[PDB]
């Protein structure tokens, strides 16, 4: 942490502090608490728990000068979200990035689950409508293509109210266009990689949602940049 | 044809106020045919239902009872 604070306070930078398994922090805590002599608390956890976690977390924010944003990885105690350890942490969390072992198989990297990953700053108050409106939409359409999955495996692609198709069309293009050319993937791939801004990103799904792409083959939106890179990826398919 | 002095009953397997042409009642016997087969929904809801009924039973709504 202390190493991170430096470049903020001293150099005005916006740093990123990654803490892999911040659970071990509060865990190791209780372990000792017993040798110190503190009285056991809810589930054996050190009675100081909440407070220890606070003085740790509150140190991570954006002062006048710089800022520190942190990515923590949380191992919940046997997929139980009511344990003191996780509970206490969530109370500091401003957003959640879920990586699903499903999206990767389907070749959608990053493997971030487009439904499960939430964010506090996903409100029109903090992004305005066009991001929000687009965002919540891109999810909804994805929910349809999800629920329908059952039926697809029942009625084939023959009947779905001839709308449900239009969704499954856009849905794929959309959850496919949710991949990307990663700078740290050039090593084994060769594709240079991309930094698509929020603005450019919102515009792309905007249009994909307006269906103005519904004629480009799936695999075109699959692992690219801005909406234009899907175009060139496309004529590369052979489309006018 | 039931012809009674005060009434005339016309039994019909299929009857539709239709034009001079007959090759309509067939038309109605048409646009109604597959549009009755299109009633797969009848079938498919029950699928989704027989589905749910076997997904709430999946968790073996009783594990060795309990």
């Amino acid at each position: 942490l202390t190493m991170a604070e430096y470049f903020r306070d001293e150099q005005g930078q916006d740093v990123l502090l990654f803490i892999d398994n911040i659970f071990r922090f509060t865990q190791a805590g209780s372990e000792v608490s017993a040798l110190l002599g503190r009285m056991p608390s809810a589930v054996g956890y050190q009675p100081t728990l909440a407070t220890e976690m606070g003085q740790l977390q509150e140190r991570i924010t954006s002062t006048a000068k710089g800022s520190i944003t942190s990515i923590q990885a949380i191992y919940v105690p046997a997929d139980d979200y009511t344990d003191p350890a996780p509970a206490t942490t969530f109370s500091h969390l401003d957003a959640t990035t879920n990586l699903e072992r499903k999206l990767a198989e389907m070749g959608i990297y990053p493997a971030v689950d487009p439904l499960a990953s939430t964010s506090r700053a996903l409100a029109p108050e903090i992004v305005g409508e066009e991001h929000y409106q687009v965002a919540r939409k891109v999810q909804q359409t994805l929910q349809r293509y999800k629920e329908l999955q059952d039926i697809i495996a029942i009625l084939g692609m023959d009947e779905l109210s001839d709308e449900d198709k239009l969704v499954v069309h856009r849905a794929r293009r959309i959850q496919f266009f949710l991949s990307q050319n990663f700078h740290v993937a050039e090593q084994f791939t060769g594709q240079p990689g991309s930094y698509v801004p929020v603005k450019e990103t919102v515009r792309g799904f905007k249009e994909i949602l307006e269906g103005k792409y519904d004629h480009l083959p799936e695999d075109a939106f699959r692992l690219v940049g801005r909406i234009e890179e899907v175009v060139e990826k496309a004529k590369a398919m052979g489309v006018e | 044809l039931e012809v009674r002095p005060d009434k005339v009953t016309i039994l019909a397997q299929a009857a539709e106020r239709a034009e001079d042409i007959d090759v309509l009642r067939a038309k109605a016997a048409k646009e109604r045919a597959e549009r009755r087969l299109q009633s797969q929904q009848d079938d498919i809801d029950f699928k989704r239902a027989e589905l749910a009924l076997k997904r709430a039973m999946n968790r073996l709504s009783v594990a060795e009872m309990k």
